[PDB]
């Protein structure tokens, strides 16, 4: 995987959904 | 950057714990603090769009488990020029 | 087979149906040499020397065994006069 | 434009986000954001009626699930005089 | 006219509803809005008694399913002099 | 506006009350009451097309259960010029 | 023009969209509307021939739902002199 | 000719086929075209005996089928002088 | 869930909101051969009124509803009584198919251009020329 | 004439016979022939109602057997002041 | 009205029709008319958004069948004003 | 010199065939190649109608084989004075 | 901005909804709309590398229905200095 | 030389390698490439016949499978001066 | 570098990921963009054989699955002079 700050809270935020 | 990232939280300790990771873990500046009252507090930052993306997400970590708690994490990437009447410009 | 040089087209519009819509052009084997007319087979440019077959040879040539031709253009001559 | 579209939600990250959905949606103008209290945002947009219907429904989507969420989502066509002079006339 | 018509409700959104159905159904006078604090806001009209009766049936009706919606309706047929300090005299 | 609402009730009571209803709901001016005989009774309405789907919606609802009821309730976004020479142009 | 179009309908909102559907489709001219009695409206139009067959196609198929309906479409190219005698030239 | 052919009908566009019809199949003259109230429109024809009958009966075919339909077709050979007052005459 | 005035499209109010439910996108619910074939046909009206070309938007011609010109009102104006069937026609294309004699034969030799294979010709007699 | 008569085609071949079928037929001005793009060419005619309606009629029997064909026949009554910016004026 | 309206056909009779429609229908404007290529026109009307919620619905359900028929009919309420520089002001 | 032939295939190469063929096969003049668009290439030749007849009836043959082919063949003997204004005067 | 966003659809009105979305989802620029050819369409949009992943995220789901739909949607967050000169610069 | 060599194919790729092989093979000059459209791409050459015959043949061969492929490969030795008006003079 | 490499595609997204890949895989110059029609583009890279063969199977695999995909991918070590004259110089 790609560890870093993009890691943390997968499921909470919410808002503007980036390229899949 | 014009991208907006707002955490509220049932309190202002878990605010303040989430507003210091949020400026810590990505180069956003905290354009605010408002007291929502019935205990919400919302920290607002204000940066390019990756940057708030990794510092909502870290501040969300960082106070999911602070006090009472987080009830929204949100990053709004443009925001109308309307709603910028209704966003804080610079803390305090 | 007789070199010709085109001189002009020719339209007959009460031709026989036989002909189908194979056009015609009016050769001659000098300038004021007696006027004939050939189908094109191969489409040729008014002012070129051409190569010609009569009898029998020119209906295949033109279309089928049974195309009404005496005379019809096999080829433009690369070079001539 | 004198309807009056107004979306109520439980913080201003859910007020906020609905704020930007209605204005970007329509050609509504965003006459004030309230803390009712009690943890509760009131965001009221005034336009012509067919502007405030898609900008309260964009909005009404748009905060449903964030943070607490929306407590309710209006149209108000016309507003009777007396009742303007307790709406906001633009955001303070 | 010297009845009293109030509708609490739960949000400012019931209460906008509220005075609006309140004023169109009567010669009342929406005579001001308090935020009472806590979520609660207190939409108050000044008519006679059948209209000031007429006004509040219609907005509690009218904003019972607005939001969180009506906490209270109460018609006050004559109010005493000394109730008057506590109520607004227009909406401010 | 140049739209144009008009409701068709069997009676002037409901009419009446479908006009009230029209009126006070959206930004739409009450251009005329016509008696076509056999007991219908139109009441047209001009407007923006937004304010006058408005209008006819609250005015169908109102009158729908009033008196002998409602026979038609009908938007025209944009009039010919012609038939605007039939429409009546101010309520007598 | 010389050809006439009828579209009876029972009601004046059926009859205004007839009438409204019949001119914007082709240059057919509005000579009359006439209240019958007993609640039928005939919206009359007076063109060309084909122009008239276009307007009268289209007013029918717009008006045949409207209200409570269409009682007759009708199409007459020339008409008796004598018969001219009784139609209206211009709606009152 | 002295001899009164009529036609009442259900309406006017039922009448105007029934005036053009009767006109067009014999040698009458359309006195008028009356509206009695209530949806019933009489178109009158004034000719001989037998010109009347065969115009009465093209009429009488014609509007069956158009709008409502035919109330009654009548044929009076003679009609008396304290009649013709109350029979419309000028082919207005 | 959206309260108060209502401007969503329905079918006991008529107007233009009820057109085009289905095709329209961008709406707040969305976000939140011409000429039948020319053997088939037999137009009753040839020339420029042939109903055969699918001509559409306001054209001339008239639907189910509309009642006029045509039909019981032409066809009924004049009374009429038809009392006889077609009786056999006296013409050359008729008589296309007469019975004829047997065709004359050429016995004849030596060069006459004694055709046989072309049209009847006949000479004085009806002998075959 | 107002009308417009329009004859959409896959090629110019048949546009063009279309075009003179339409001219030829009837009294109608040829105001455009529009390379559409994908092959199409909309040959457009102007008229009073009834020659644009035989020429269609003339201009579609004519190039349905030329060229790859027809794809639409079509006759506007009265064209809308705004239609006639999109439509040419005369033709190229 | 800043609002948009855009019906994409196949061929320009189709559009054409669609114009005629969308114009007559309700208060809008025709701001262009673009040959996309490969057989697409759109017609593009600005007008505020209930009149661009009718007109775009009386285009669609009449290019429907007119021609190959209608690829796309999409209403933008409010565009952002970057794509301002790549839709038509004014309509050739 | 006022008959029109024209020859539309698929591809400039058939299509130059075909106007090789017709100018060589008689007296006409090639007026145009027209790029229609999809591909449809259109050779117009102008000159007497025996002239013109003899050129696309030996161009249709010539251009049948060549690459995807004839789509057209057509004459025009006489060509209506407004189909002239569509024609292409010179080859360019 | 250094990154690119394409959004390519069939047709102009999916390309105008795409673009719409993308300039409101995030901070990017139309930087070109290209008529590729044969019913293509591509909205080219310059930003941060962020504000271009959430355009194209939110251009591609908003054009995906609309019309006939999305061809491809693609972010090149740097392109080599090379393809700088075959990319366009602002919007025709 | 007079002799025309023409190789459309379905594409520019093709078209560039039919080019290449058509000059490399034989002493032919590369007068024009032109794009019909729907994808057509014709390059013409221009020698003497013997020239043009081995250009044409060798253009053909190595353009069928490069791409989307060779749709026609044609020789005409003496093209008309009519036919010279159509053909492109210099390459661009 | 002399050699030729050239990538056509369906649309102009997969055509600038190949300009892209291509520029970035090895030693090449992105001599142009061309819009073939049709809804095809070519991009022609310009460097040393083995470079050119490297780009353009680099920017066939990239290209292959963004958008419709790739129609040709081609290399030609040495061009005619007189294909140079038909060939893109400079990318813009």
């Amino acid at each position: 995987r790609i560890t870093g700050p993009g890691m943390l809270a997968t499921g909470l935020i919410t808002g503007t959904p980036e390229f899949r | 950057g014009i991208a907006l990232g707002m955490i509220e939280t049932r309190g202002l300790v878990p605010a303040i714990e989430a507003a210091d990771a949020m400026t810590k873990a990505a180069e956003v500046r905290l354009v605010g603090r408002q007291f929502v009252g019935g205990g919400y507090v919302t920290v607002l930052v204000r940066g390019e769009t990756g940057a708030v993306n990794a510092a909502v997400r870290a501040g969300a970590d960082a106070c999911e488990r602070v006090g009472d708690g987080l009830v929204a994490a949100h990053i709004i990437a443009r925001v109308h020029s309307e709603v910028e009447n209704i966003l804080p410009k610079a803390p305090q | 087979m007789k070199i010709m040089q085109v001189e002009k087209t020719l339209v007959s519009t009460n031709r026989i149906a036989d002909m189908g819509h194979k056009p015609l052009l009016v050769v001659w084997e000098k300038p004021g040499a007696p006027r004939q007319v050939a189908v094109d087979a191969i489409g040729c440019i008014p002012g070129d020397w051409v190569l010609c077959v009569g009898s029998s040879a020119a209906r295949e040539a033109a279309g089928s065994k049974s195309y009404p031709s005496d005379l019809t253009i096999i080829g433009i001559i690369d070079q001539w006069n």
